[PDB]
């Protein structure tokens, strides 16, 4: 019934502005103050912003309140945050929430988020590299083979293991932000030996800002 | 403002247990608080708001308690679904709308020991003038274990990044992966490179080593 | 029509000391609260008990103010529970505080060049005041073993003191107007309300 869904996303570099929004569905829009509300990866939760019924006297935060602007439209049952001078902490998911209550205010209902990456890196697509599995085939023995999505901004990529029909035992490690500034990332999948022979094992990377699709082939190792 | 402070900051629970979460608020705010879950990955969802009141749909299982400046949340049977991070929230003084730090709900199996795998770089990155030597844990509980790099039989420091995963789904345990990272020429200097892992489910640290 | 005077209150030309703060009672009025925090800078909102957000929508028995003018650095006593000078000596708010509490910098207007010396705080008291309580007793503060005799000298002074509310102040000692809304949910036909 409730849906609230954010849009608007994206790569920001220092400095510029970014405006996201939130289409609500399921409620009398007018009647409900409506909370901005976000979340660094790493960190807790954190309130940005809020805004009363219909829009007034809008409540902010401190490290925000001369940057930010919230913003409502009863018409079109939407949401506006219009984030001006990114800083490079400002970088999280952000979920806009409802407000309930006699008095007092808790978020009853939440959005699935959007993610804002504010960094002064180049959106730039991953090398993949193949982590191939040891020769020494035993007789059960689970192998492990990979691959190493390297050298990327930003934010996120998609791996999944011949077209997404290999599931089982698949491990994809969480993105490290390297010091150069872009993104790492490792997708291992252990398998019987048995299969090396015969399964052509392929991982296929997916990074969307900077649309780059690789089919990467993880073979046997040669001699 | 209001400073909230969870405890404890994580917990390892079993199915079925009683599992207990604290709030403590720097100052009186009465029964204005209220609890969120959180899975990793997904959005919060609303358990108890106004110290002791469920939320419909949510099972009865969760019951929220306190008055004045502890407050108290109890899973009585812990569930399989219940493996998430929990945030205490105060919305007396507002705003600002305070949270907590969190806390994360771990749920509790067997020791098992990690499978430890080693992968060279290959020749694609170290044509590129980038080598890069990964090692995996693949399945180990519990999360505590020490992966050191050696090079030649010399400890390595500062040029090996970490990461691990979240508790499986499944069978409940986690997989770690370092990468320790060389330029080209000084991975060409030398020969034996070795990833050393010290587990609770291992009698002795165990060593995969290759040359290049 | 019928609105509560919220406007000669926050917009009144001249502005109570804090040790003798003004009390206007809000009563057979409806309330809209939307033509008060005007967002800008350094302007504190914080509502302790009651929500802002759903204070358009909420009937009360009767809406208190409380209007003064302090520092910039004494803004954050003004909250319950809280401790210090004007805290303790000057304007107190119980532990189960159930309202807001409205700030906004004034250098502009209670400043002058020479110094705008007409706000006086309280300083030295025998006790703690206890919440809401007024005291404009200007008798001789005795730190000493000897009666000060209506007049000050060795352990005795005076319990008031002036502000001095330059426009070259800093951000922290600037004036600050402050305007306490006081909620109170009796047993009668509650008069205030909102849209
Ligand atoms: C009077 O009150 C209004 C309320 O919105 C405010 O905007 C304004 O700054 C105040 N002062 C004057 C001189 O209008």
């Amino acid at each position: 019934e409730v849906q609230l869904v954010e849009s608007g996303g994206g790569v920001v570099q220092p400095g510029r502005s970014l405006r996201l929004s939130c289409a609500a569905s399921g409620f009398t829009f007018s009647s409900y103050g409506m909370h901005w509300v976000r979340q660094a990866p790493g960190k807790g939760l954190e309130w940005v912003a809020v805004i009363w019924y219909d829009g007034s006297n809008k409540h902010y935060a401190d490290s925000v309140k001369g940057r930010f602007t919230i913003s409502r439209d009863n018409s079109k049952n939407t949401l506006y945050l219009q984030m001006n001078s990114l800083r490079a902490e400002d970088t999280a998911v952000y979920y806009c929430a409802r407000d309930e209550g006699t008095m007092t205010t808790y978020f009853d209902y939440w959005g699935q988020g959007t993610l804002v990456t504010v960094s002064s890196a180049s959106t730039k697509g991953p090398s993949v590299f193949p982590l191939a599995p040891s020769s020494k085939s035993t007789s059960g023995g689970t192998a492990a083979l990979g691959c190493l999505v390297k050298d990327y901004f930003p934010e996120p990529v998609t791996v999944s293991w011949n077209s997404g029909a290999l599931t089982s035992g698949v491990h994809t490690f969480p993105a490290v932000l390297q010091s150069s500034g872009l993104y790492s990332l490792s997708s291992v999948v252990t398998v019987p030996s048995s299969s090396l022979g015969t399964q052509t094992y392929i991982c296929n990377v997916n990074h969307k800002p900077s649309n780059t699709k690789v089919d990467k082939k993880v073979e046997p190792k040669s001699c | 403002e209001i400073v909230l402070t969870q405890s404890p900051s994580s917990l390892s629970a079993s199915v079925g247990d009683r599992v207990t979460i604290t709030c403590r608020a720097s100052q009186s705010i009465s029964s204005y608080l209220n609890w969120y879950q959180q899975k990793p990955g997904k959005a919060p969802k609303l358990l108890i708001y106004d110290a002791s009141s469920l939320q419909s749909g949510v099972p009865s299982r969760f019951s929220g308690s306190g008055s004045g400046t502890d407050f108290t949340l109890t899973i009585s049977s812990l569930q399989p679904e219940d493996f998430a991070t929990y945030y205490c929230q105060q919305s007396y003084s507002t705003p600002p709308w305070t949270f907590g730090q969190g806390t994360k709900v771990e749920i509790k199996r067997t020791v098992a020991a990690p499978s430890v795998f080693i992968f060279p770089p290959s020749d694609e990155q170290l044509k590129s003038g980038t080598a890069s030597v990964v090692c995996l844990l693949n399945n180990f509980y519990p999360r505590e274990a020490k992966v050191q790099w050696k090079v030649d039989n010399a400890l390595q420091s500062g040029n090996s990044q970490e990461s691990v995963t979240e508790q499986d789904s499944k069978d409940s345990t986690y997989s770690l992966s370092s990468t320790l990272t060389l330029s080209k020429a000084d991975y060409e200097k030398h020969k034996v490179y070795a990833c050393e892992v010290t587990h609770q489910g291992l009698s002795s640290p165990v060593t995969k080593s290759f040359n290049r | 029509t019928n609105l509560c005077p919220f406007g000669e209150v926050f917009n009144a030309t001249r502005f109570a000391s804090v040790y003798a703060w003004n009390r206007k009672r809000i009563s057979n009025c409806v309330a809209d609260y939307s033509v008060l925090y005007n967002s800008a800078s350094f302007s504190t909102f914080k509502c302790y008990g009651v929500s802002p957000t759903k204070l358009n929508d909420l009937c009360f028995t009767n809406v208190y103010a409380d209007s003064f003018v302090i520092r910039g650095d004494e803004v954050r006593q003004i909250a319950p529970g809280q401790t210090g000078k004007i805290a303790d000596y000057n304007y107190k708010l119980p532990d189960d505080f159930t309202g807001c509490v409205i700030a906004w910098n004034s250098n502009n207007l209670d400043s002058k060049v020479g110094g705008n010396y007409n706000y006086l705080y309280r300083l030295f008291r025998k006790s703690n005041l206890k919440p809401f309580e007024r005291d404009i007793s200007t008798e001789i503060y005795q730190a000493g073993s000897t009666p000060c005799n209506g007049v000050e000298g060795f352990n005795c002074y005076f319990p008031l003191q002036s502000y001095g509310f330059q426009p070259t102040n800093g951000v922290g000692y600037q004036p600050y107007r402050v305007v306490v809304l006081s909620f109170e949910l009796l047993h009668a036909p509650a008069t205030v309300c909102g849209p």
